[PDB]
């Protein structure tokens, strides 16, 4: 982003030589296709705040190509669901046409998710998010294979997605809440070539 | 029931690892005399590499000379090598401290200099070469042993995290230390687990100094988010979460001659130790979202002052037996 020197020598700088100099999570619409950033957001999210609206925007725009609108309304759209997400007064009453409606949820759950990101960005940034140690490695990756690249990323994915599995005791006190997040995350990381 | 897991938090150079010395010193092994040498080739590189910093200082902040005469006495110290075997391991042998010990006596007595290190908080330096630079006599001698004090006093940065084991109270402490710069925070992660209680470091000494890893925040800045995200995390909900606002004899004698709005330039107080003190502790604990819930327990230590590091140590195991033992 830009570099500067320093002026004044300071003591302690060569301690740090190489931790020194530091835009992947501006946009869901950006962060949906990478598996292993993603799964550092979804914990984040899934662990500090309410799964919901992240969840429903994957699980949502998963959509493109039936029977997913069926279990999408038994999970987040129904007035009984586990991961009930906070819908507009206007199809809340109301209940093809499916676009319009799969698209009013969305829009709704735009202002939780965009929040959530900031607070992932800051948290990134002070370094206080987990798996920073993978997602950096990831990062620094050279190579004229493209393709052997996402092939990577689906075994980290998998290794954090089991992390997060195994030990998942700070999600809620809810003992079925959790089922259900690592369910849709599970259903959604299939879509992304994540084994299970 | 008695399994303690206490962790040490905080932004660098808040002083975490002088707690652990104390926390050795009152519990565990005290520091036997070979201990304490161990200290002495690190703070004669303490000296040496902190006035390295100064003559920099010096000529980069343009401050004349007192005397022209010690200019050929920072040259002797420029060319001291960093980057060797011994000196990049932080350590000085004593074989050579005694070889600079004159340009460093004549430059610390030099007027320009001092000036600097008056206008430290425009450069990176640990103000505890001071406490050394003026027992350049007790130093100077043939077999110098550090003492208690000198020990707590000495500085070296910390990388990792480190564990450490002792009882108190008829309770297992198991107490870990870490490191507060950024890149040493994703390190942090890996001790999130079933944390009894955990102790947020902050030095109040800096809210007019900048943070090492770009010279440009202000390093109370720092603390303060720091601890808006450890306070708040989901993995403490039920820890006991006590703050140390540490360095409080560097405080309360900072206040008075550089101003306290170089941090906050809403501050409309006034410039005394105990309106200002308790201004910042209010900056805090505002930052704690779960009022009603989440209790913060605040304490206002000296951490190279044993005696006060036993009292206030004391109150918080207390806090920590009511809070669980109940
Ligand atoms: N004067 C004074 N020095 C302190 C205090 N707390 C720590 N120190 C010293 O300041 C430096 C920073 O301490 P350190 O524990 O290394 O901070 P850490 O990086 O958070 O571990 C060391 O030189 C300590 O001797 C304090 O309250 N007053
Ligand atoms: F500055 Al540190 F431990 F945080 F040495
Ligand atoms: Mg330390």
């Amino acid at each position: 982003p830009g570099l500067v020197p320093v002026s004044i020598i300071g003591a302690e700088d060569e301690d740090f030589e190489n931790e020194l100099e530091t835009s992947q999570f501006q946009s869901l619409e950006q962060v949906k296709r990478r598996p292993a950033h993603l799964m550092a957001l979804l914990q984040h999210v899934a662990l500090q705040f309410e799964p919901g609206p992240l969840l429903c925007c994957l699980h949502a725009d998963m959509l493109g190509s039936k029977k997913a609108f069926l279990d999408f309304y038994h999970s987040f759209l129904e007035k009984t669901a586990v991961l009930r997400v906070p819908v507009p007064p206007n199809v809340a009453f109301e209940l093809d046409v499916q676009r319009r409606f799969v698209q009013e949820v969305v829009q709704s759950q735009q202002v939780a998710v965009g929040r959530q990101l900031e607070d992932f960005r800051s948290k990134r940034l002070m370094g206080m998010t987990p798996w920073e140690q993978e997602l950096a490695q990831l990062e620094a990756w050279v190579g004229r294979d493209r393709a052997s690249y996402e092939a990577r990323e689906r075994h980290v994915a998998e290794r954090l997605l089991m992390h997060l599995e195994e030990m998942q005791h700070t999600i809620s006190t809810d003992e079925e809440k959790s089922a259900a997040v690592v369910n849709a995350i599970g259903l959604y990381m299939r879509h992304l070539g994540v084994r299970t | 029931a008695r399994e303690v897991k206490l962790l040490l938090l905080g932004a660098g150079e808040s002083g975490k690892s002088t707690f652990l010395k104390q926390m050795r010193i009152i519990h565990g092994q005290d520091f036997d005399q070979r201990a304490r040498e161990e200290f002495r080739p690190t703070i004669y590189s303490n000296v040496i590499k902190g006035m390295r910093v100064l003559v920099d200082a010096r000529e980069k902040l343009h401050i004349p000379w007192g005397d022209n005469k010690n200019q050929l006495h920072g040259d002797k110290l420029m060319a001291f090598d960093t980057r060797a075997p011994m000196a990049a391991q932080g350590m000085v042998e004593t074989r050579v401290f005694l070889q600079y010990l004159p340009a460093i006596r004549a430059l610390w007595e030099d007027s320009g200099i001092q000036n600097a290190y008056d206008r430290r908080r425009e450069f990176q330096l640990g103000e505890s070469v001071k406490y050394f630079l003026d027992n350049l006599d007790k130093l100077g001698v043939p077999d110098y042993i550090p003492s208690q004090q000198d020990i707590l006093l000495a500085r070296r940065p910390t990388k990792g995290i480190h564990e450490t084991h002792f009882t108190f109270k008829d309770l297992h402490f198991k107490m870990f230390d870490v490191g507060g710069q950024r890149s040493e925070r994703k390190k942090w992660f890996e001790c999130f687990e079933g944390v009894t209680a955990i102790i947020f470091c902050v030095a109040l000494s800096d809210y007019d100094q900048v943070l090492m890893e770009d010279r440009q925040t202000n390093r109370m800045h720092e603390s303060m988010k720091l601890f808006d995200s450890i306070c708040n995390n989901k993995w403490f909900t039920d820890t006991s979460i006590i703050l140390f606002l540490n360095k409080k004899d560097l405080f309360e004698e900072k206040i008075k001659k550089s101003p306290l709005t170089i941090c906050y330039p809403e501050y409309a107080g006034s410039n005394t130790y105990e309106e200002a003190a308790a201004y910042i502790q209010c900056q805090f604990e505002d930052l704690n979202k779960r009022k009603d819930t989440k209790e913060i327990y605040t304490h206002f230590t000296c951490a190279t002052d044993t005696k006060n590091v036993q009292f206030v140590f004391d109150a918080v195991t207390d806090v920590i037996i009511k809070n669980n033992l109940k």
